[PDB]
């Protein structure tokens, strides 16, 4: 009856998938459509299966998709067998994976209730150490010689043994073994230990990571130190047990349609397409990065423009690399970075490595350096406690941010794109007034001619200006009153920066002509008579491409204007003529 | 692969070393033979061999395109044919190893019965010396000895072409033994040993330079019983026409055997029938027939390049044999003939039908930004689709209660102003399900996780004020 | 079951019956032949099996599994009767068969493919160390006393041993150094052959299992084919490989030669070719030139038989900063068939010193190659040699000299045989242009070792105005982007002329060449040391060839000639230190 109500269950179901799974019409994706899931499969006929969610709950009222997410542990089995039963129906050595997507909620770790065991679930969150893929039992062959061995099931939980019941026979037991490495069903798992998301983190509670096994398909899906979003199929593990979850549907989920930008931000969307409207505000912009600090504006801006994009993509070779790794050297803290990259902390994808003792646990086995970073900034602070070890670090980094690793465990290669916010202190202090940048830096050998700008503090007291920032400190220390506030208001200038992102500049010709002008002046300006620093190698152009990118990333327009060039190599030239010294 | 030496003055008395080497001809079948009576003339032979000037008539170089030639001189006794030139050296090594022939078939043939047969086999002496030459190596396609006695002073030149004969391993071996001279058993006297011989190949070696005697049986002599239909000089004369040889030998320029284009086709056929059979009915039991899988496996097996055109030609040969279809992706699956189980008597069987056709046709010759303003209506409608993410955002999260928080923030995550919008629009639509009790400590949600989500659907489609605030 | 008790006489019979090819059962001619050599493994002509019985290779197929036990039983029995006293020795024998394309590739297999026979081929990865199989896993316990008795397990689990011998727990178990078979045979790491992958999709390293006589045979950085049977064992997915067949997507066709031979006729192609060599840099004809070279081939080419002189071009790329010094090796990475970016140093794999080390934690231990071995044939990208420590720098000397890489650790001893060709890019100590002085001393590395590298590519220069318009409007060009042969087209013509050609030169004519050594060794010695070296003068001769290659000229012609030398020449000119200035009017007749 159980057996029949669930069996009802199984009916409805392979009806359901059997039924019309798509009402859409005319242009289409006219019906089936699951049936052609399952050709689409049949023609690479690789015996796994996805599924969304939503047209079922929604075709049975859900009453389905309740019965379902509730039971699902309990429901696997029907399910599966009438898979099998249609696929015997239309279909022609049997393993079927199946996996629903498009559920309409997602659930906290913390969240996590007893409640909710043995029932599909839904869950994202950070990765973190992945581990091998091992083969699995699924259904194992092992029974003794006498009288017939290797009955095919079960070691179900971990356990690993044994064969149940019925031994021998007829030696009937009890017993024990024999396994048949002949017959089982390996799987998988791959398991691995999450980490909550960050972000959520409830003060002060702290982060709980929990492990999830990958088994079928969805094994090796995932990426370790990755926002990721994972279907329940929660239960336990005995330990008395412990619950940990498992996975069917690994994503990865956590650019554009700047619409559906908007429509996803919709709310303010009325809000600051003003901005868009407004002017100036590069400088509005500009007037609100590290409020923090008197002056320091240059640095100031070119944070923001770090932030700022400059795309990917050549294929010709290079996907042409959008980031910019910026270099600030300086007479040192007082501020050293010690303020400015303690300010970049508030940041997305924002990676805040306090000195370069690490020592590259950093891409260890997330890239703490820059998987994590990815898309955003490590801030690496004191890249001089890098001694010795990084700048193989600095390689692949500088390179694909490929990371490359062979523990032997597996020879792998993890790409990464993630900007440089990085810094040093000069050899003896600030050294590079007469002596020369290069070699006054020292340290990066060549790792040094892969970073696009630099920016070399030095402190002379205009006891004006000393004065100056004398107050501003001193107001600060004033807990109150500060009035220290951005020209634009952060928050609003984080979200304009979604909106930056989804520009994506042209122009051509205009400036290319401009350009190439400024460049060879640039360029030759640079080279005679007497120079600064080095070089001028190109590959300052190539950051003035870059540069322009981020220029006009934030006229947004998005092309190229041969003022936004200009800006360029304004700014560049500043920071050529800072390496005169 | 064993290479066994012994010298022709022990061969001489004939008592003790006869049975050997029949022993060793049953097995290595080419023997080492080393000094005989010519030693240092055999390097003095050399100067006839730039001669090069003559035409064929079994006789002068061969021309052969193209580096390969044979110099082949006709015996001088037999009546109009000759072409003479100098190579009097070659005419005086003809009788200085006429002897070693006729000595060799007593250390062979009269192992066996009697010696009193042989004789009339090297009577006529009728047998060409063949001096070769190489232009200034693969120019030697495998090959078969034309006499059915073969002796030459040798370097190298020698391979081992794949087979089932003596070093069964049947990958190519090349020897190299100085003062010594090999000998190669002619295809015929296989027959007439009835399958106690073997034949060997050359290969890509250095030493253009080489040369042979094929000594060979008499133009009127039958061989056995079973070539009393066949004589030696027919069979023999059979091989050695073709060759090419090459542009003045056409004549003859019939058998039921290929123009050799019908015999290859034979092979293909047969590997062809094998590999779909195997892939057919084995690799998968539905492994199905796709050309390229196909091309793969008799293009190794062939080791030559199996065309599609080819298979066209061959259906063209046997149209009954093998269905084949063009997917989609233009590929061309092929099908076995509609039996499933194709047994090896079938195949054969098959095999003898397109031997059949092809001999048939072989008859037949023979007989023949605003951008703004619109997202903000955009998000007017978006509410609607607040209201259906909403519900079910609980129903697909199988709760109906929640923390309002946290829902809001999931759904939030799909597309917080906006978010709580919906948050206080629904709860005015449905102030049912949703509860909003302030307490000390804040504002609690109230959710009733019973209340009907499809009714609910509908009556937010309606009530979305109407869509009339 | 015991249906197959019929079967295994047939096959004996097939076995025994055999032969072909003027008879001389190769069968029968094997079983004697092994025999006294007491080699106790059979191999067997797929052909011939399948060419008799189809369901018997099929049953290999299918099941091979227990098809070869079945297999090898009749065999010993045939062997017995063949060699009566063979029964004693070595007691078993095991058929390697042959022949089954097959060739499931490395990248293409499924579960369908797992627990059939498979046939493969690939690159020699680390290959493990050797030791005994008769593997068996037991528990001595803690408290429950022991020994709780030998278990089988796992290729590769050992898990988890549940539940014995009291209790169970918690005197709970721990295995014994005592009693637990163990297992070495052969374990290969094998990854697919760079030659043959796609672009964008990496090789896989696959497991490989060795055993028996088909232990420590091969040697690492060397495609071999091994037919396996695919296992899921276990405990992961092990090939487990009967067979090993030493060497032995782009391809040329028939349709695609025929035309290209057309292409070859021209002359320009060439110029054309060196034009389409590495269209971004905007680069420099010669250091094009070079690299085209390089890639394009040589001449082994064995002097019989003693040295083969090196048909290959060491080419040394004397970078300077910021040159693209950095970009255009990559160019050819994209580019070879089989090529081998090693970097410097610290490393991007491979390491490029060969070395058996133990696996990741347990696995059999496995002999890996630099990535010399690996591009043995193929080519060696490396750069940044000044940052590579001497530990290589030996490898390196050792190769370029001996052109085989030697290993004598731990306990294997090998010579491993590299023929990649050496492209180096370098970074001129310090600054981009050291000194007038000579490049020996405008750079670290050692001359020794230099000397090896006939293909010297300096870069320079000074700021030059035009110069800086040209590029800089190339790049610009380039950026804003957001006459040479198609690209694939040379991809597949190098390999093929590769394949194909070996140009042959006429000593009637080339003596001339001699005289050249001369008129260069004499006048040279006047100014600059030394570097003029007969070894430089072979290289002259093995690049002309390579130019005829490319000529795809089969013999040698004066055309490819007046290349080399120019090449050559032009080479050893820019070596030297300024006083070359006073060398230049002499290279007019050498222009």
């Amino acid at each position: 009856v159980d057996d029949v109500t669930g069996e009802k269950v199984r009916e409805a179901f392979e009806q359901f998938l059997e039924d019309f799974s798509v009402q859409s019409t005319d242009t289409g994706e006219v019906e089936k459509v699951y049936r052609a899931q399952i050709e689409f499969m049949k023609i690479y006929d690789l015996n796994t299966i996805y599924i969304d969610y939503q047209h079922l709950s929604m075709r049975e009222n859900g009453a389905l998709a309740m019965a379902i997410s509730e039971q699902y542990y309990r429901f696997l089995p029907f399910l599966q067998k009438g898979l099998r039963r249609v696929v015997r129906k239309y279909a022609p050595e049997r393993v079927f994976q199946i996996s629903f997507f498009n559920l309409p909620t997602v659930h906290r770790i913390r969240d996590i209730r007893s409640e909710k065991i043995g029932s599909l679930l839904s869950i994202s969150g950070t990765v973190t150490r992945t581990s091998e893929v091992r083969p699995e039992l699924y259904k194992a062959s092992f029974t003794c010689d006498m009288c017939r061995a290797i009955v095919d099931n079960v070691e179900q939980s971990f356990k690993y043994t044994e064969p149940t019941f019925c031994p021998n026979p007829s030696c009937e037991n009890r017993a024990f073994w024999t396994l048949n490495v002949t017959r089982s069903r390996f799987l998988d798992w791959q398991k691995v230990r999450i980490q909550e998301n960050a972000n959520e983190i409830p003060t002060g509670s702290m982060p709980r990571t929990l492990d999830v096994i990958l088994r079928g398909d969805s094994v090796e899906r995932a990426k370790p130190g990755d926002r990721c979003k994972f279907t329940g199929v929660e239960i336990v593990v005995p330990d008395t047990y412990k619950i940990s979850f498992l996975a069917c549907h690994v994503i990865s989920i956590g650019r554009d349609q700047e619409v559906f930008l908007n429509s996803l931000s919709s709310d303010e969307i009325n809000e600051l397409k003003e901005m868009v409207k407004d002017e100036h505000i590069y400088d509005k912009l500009v007037r609100s990065i590290a409020p923090a600090v008197f002056g320091h504006e240059a640095v100031k801006k070119g944070i923001l423009l770090q932030m700022l994009g400059g795309v990917h993509k050549t294929v010709e070779g290079i996907k042409l690399r959008g980031d910019i790794n910026i270099c600030v050297v300086g007479d040192p803290s007082t501020s050293k970075s010690q303020f400015l990259k303690y300010v970049v902390g508030f940041a997305p994808r924002s990676v805040y490595t306090s000195g370069k003792a690490s020592s590259a646990a950093g891409l260890t086995a997330e890239a703490g350096a820059l998987m994590l970073a990815d898309n955003g900034i490590c801030c690496i602070d004191e890249f001089d406690k890098m001694d010795i070890s990084d700048q193989v670090a600095i390689h692949e980094a500088m390179e694909q941010q490929t990371i490359s690793i062979a523990k032997a465990g597996i020879h792998a290669t993890l790409n990464a794109r993630t900007s440089i916010l990085a810094a040093a202190n000069p050899v003896g202090g600030r050294y590079n007034r007469k002596l020369s940048l290069r070699g006054n830096l020292n340290m990066t050998a060549p790792i040094m001619s892969r970073f696009d700008l630099f920016f070399v503090i030095l402190d002379d007291c205009n006891e004006k200006i000393d004065t100056e920032l004398a107050s501003h400190i001193v107001d600060l220390h004033m807990k109150r009153d500060e009035a220290i506030e951005p020209p634009f208001s952060a928050e609003q200038l984080r979200r304009y920066i979604k909106y930056a992102r989804t520009f994506k500049p042209i122009l051509t010709k205009e400036a290319r002509s401009y350009l190439v002008e400024k460049y060879k002046e640039l360029r030759k300006d640079d080279a005679q008579g007497s120079r600064s620093s080095y070089r001028i190698t190109v590959r300052q152009l190539e950051s003035m491409i870059r540069l322009s990118e981020a220029i006009a990333r934030a006229n947004c327009v998005d092309e190229i204007t041969p003022s936004f060039i200009a800006e360029a190599y304004d700014l560049l030239r500043q920071s050529i003529i800072r390496v005169d010294v | 692969l064993r290479v066994p030496v012994i010298d022709l003055n022990r061969v001489s008395d004939e008592e003790q070393l006869l049975p050997v080497v029949r022993a060793i001809l049953l097995q290595h079948d080419t023997f080492l033979l080393k000094n005989y009576a010519n030693k240092a003339v055999l390097d003095a032979l050399l100067a006839g061999l730039t001669t090069k000037d003559l035409p064929d008539t079994s006789q002068g170089f061969d021309a052969n395109f193209v580096w390969l030639e044979q110099y082949i001189f006709d015996t001088d006794p037999q009546l109009r044919f000759d072409r003479k030139c100098r190579n009097e050296s070659l005419c005086s090594i003809y009788s200085r190893l006429f002897k070693l022939g006729l000595f060799f078939a007593q250390l062979c043939v009269k192992s066996v019965v009697s010696s009193a047969e042989l004789q009339d086999c090297i009577s006529t002496s009728h047998y060409a010396t063949k001096l070769t030459r190489y232009f200034n190596e693969r120019d030697y396609v495998t090959f078969l000895p034309t006499g059915v006695l073969t002796i030459f002073p040798c370097a190298k030149a020698i391979r081992y072409k794949p087979s089932t004969m003596a070093t069964t391993d049947n990958s190519w071996v090349s020897i190299d033994e100085p003062d010594c001279l090999l000998f190669h058993t002619g295809t015929l006297l296989a027959r007439w040993s009835q399958g106690m011989h073997t034949t060997s190949p050359l290969q890509i070696d250095p030493r253009a330079n080489i040369v042979s005697l094929t000594i060979w049986p008499p133009l009127t002599t039958p061989i056995s019983s079973k070539g009393e239909g066949t004589i030696a000089n027919h069979l023999l004369e059979q091989q050695i026409k073709a060759f090419p040889k090459v542009a003045q030998q056409y004549y003859p320029r019939s058998i039921l055997r290929l123009q050799d284009a019908m015999k290859f086709v034979k092979e293909l056929f047969t590997v062809c029938e094998t590999v779909l059979s195997l892939n057919a009915l084995s690799r998968s039991t539905g492994v199905p027939p796709e050309l390229h899988v196909l091309l793969p496996q008799i293009s190794s097996m062939m080791k030559r390049k199996i065309v599609q055109d080819d298979i066209l030609k061959l259906l063209t040969i046997w149209s009954d044999a093998y269905v084949v279809e063009l997917n989609s992706r233009g590929e061309l699956t092929m099908n076995l003939p509609k039996r499933d189980n194709l047994t090896t008597l079938t195949n054969k069987s098959r095999t003898l039908a397109f031997v059949e056709r092809a001999e048939s046709w072989y008859q037949q010759v023979i007989a023949s930004s605003q951008r703004q303003k619109r997202y903000q209506q955009f998000l007017a409608m978006k509410m609607t689709q607040v209201f259906d993410i909403l519900f079910s955002l609980t129903r697909g999260q199988p709760y109906t209660e929640t923390y309002l928080s946290s829902l809001i923030v999931d759904s939030l995550q799909d597309s917080t102003k906006e978010a709580s919008e919906i948050l206080a629009g629904l709860q005015g639509i449905l102030p049912m399900d949703i509860s909003v009790h302030q307490v000390d400590g804040g504002l609690k949600v109230y959710r009733w996780n019973s209340l009907d989500k499809n009714r609910f659907s509908k009556l937010l489609q309606i009530h979305k004020s109407k869509q009339q605030d | 079951p015991n249906v197959s008790r019929t079967i295994a006489r047939e096959l004996k019979s097939f076995l025994l019956e055999y032969t072909d090819e003027t008879g001389r059962s190769v069968y029968g001619a094997r079983i004697r032949t092994l025999g006294e050599m007491n080699s106790e493994s059979l191999e067997v002509n797929y052909r011939h099996l399948a060419e008799s019985k189809a369901i018997l290779a099929l049953f290999l197929a299918k099941c091979p599994e227990e098809m070869l036990k079945i297999f090898d039983l009749v065999a010993m029995e045939a062997t017995e009767l063949h060699y009566p006293d063979y029964a004693r020795i070595h007691s078993e024998i095991h058929v390697r068969i042959s022949d089954f394309p097959t060739i499931y590739s490395l990248r293409e297999l499924r579960e369908s493919n797992l627990s059939s026979l498979v046939r493969v081929t690939g690159v020699v990865t680390r290959r493990t160390g050797v030791f005994p199989q008769l593997k068996y896993v037991k528990f001595n316990c803690l408290k429950c006393g022991s020994i709780l008795g030998p278990f089988f397990q796992d290729s590769n689990e050992e898990i988890r041993i549940s539940f014995c011998t009291n209790c169970k727990s918690k005197g709970p178990f721990r295995v014994n150094g005592e009693k637990t078979v163990y297992r070495n045979y052969q374990r290969v790491t094998l990854q697919e052959a760079p030659g043959t992958v796609p672009p964008g999709r990496l090789p896989r390293h696959r497991e490989v299992i060795l055993l028996a006589d088909l232990v420590d045979v091969s040697k690492p950085g060397e495609e071999v084919e091994v037919t396996g049977i695919y296992k899921n064992n276990y405990d992961a997915t092990i090939i487990e490989a009967n067979s090993i067949k030493r060497r032995e997507v782009f391809s040329w066709t028939e349709e695609e030669e025929r035309e290209f031979r057309k292409i070859s006729r021209d002359r320009g192609i060439i110029d054309k070719i060196i034009s389409s060599m590495a269209p971004s840099i905007y680069g420099h004809r010669d250091i094009k030139t070079a690299v085209a070279c390089s890639l394009f081939g040589g001449v082994p080419k064995n002097v019989n038989g003693k040295h083969s002189i090196r048909g290959d071009i060491n080419v040394l790329l004397l970078g300077d900063p910021g040159t693209a010094k950095s970009q255009i090796l990559k160019y050819v990475e994209k580019t070879a068939h089989r090529a081998v970016f090693a970097t410097g140093q610290g490393a991007s794999a491979v390491g490029l010193t060969a070395s058996v080390r133990k696996d990741p934690i347990t696995k059999e231990w496995t002999l890996e190659g630099g990535a010399l071995v690996l591009a043995d044939k193929g080519v060696c990208l490396i750069d940044e040699f000044d940052k590579m420590n001497d530990q290589d720098r030996t490898s390196i000397h050792e190769a370029m000299e001996q052109q085989s890489i030697s290993i004598s650790k731990a306990g294997i001893v090998t010579t491993l045989q590299a023929r990649c060709s050496i492209i180096a890019a370098a970074n001129p100590n310090g600054g981009r242009y050291n000194s007038t002085l000579p490049l020996a001393q405008n750079v670290s590395l050692t001359e020794p070792i230099l000397s090896r590298f006939d293909i010297l590519c300096v870069v320079r220069d000074l700021v030059d105005e035009e110069a800086d318009e040209r590029l800089a409007t190339f790049v610009v060009d380039s950026h804003v982007r957001s006459s040479p042969i198609p690209q694939e087209l040379l991809m597949k013509y190098i390999h093929y002329a590769r394949t194909k050609i070996y140009p042959k030169l006429h000593q009637m004519d080339m003596d001339k060449v001699s005289r050249v050594y001369a008129d260069l060794r004499r006048e040279s010695i006047s100014t600059g040391s030394f570097p003029i070296t007969v070894r430089h003068l072979e290289s002259i001769l093995r690049i002309a060839e390579s130019f005829a290659k490319m000529r795809l000229s089969e013999f040698v012609s004066s055309y490819d000639l007046d290349r080399a030398i120019k090449v050559v020449v032009d080479s050893f000119v820019d070596a030297q230190k300024v006083s070359v200035r006073r060398q230049l009017r002499r290279s007019f007749a050498i222009y």
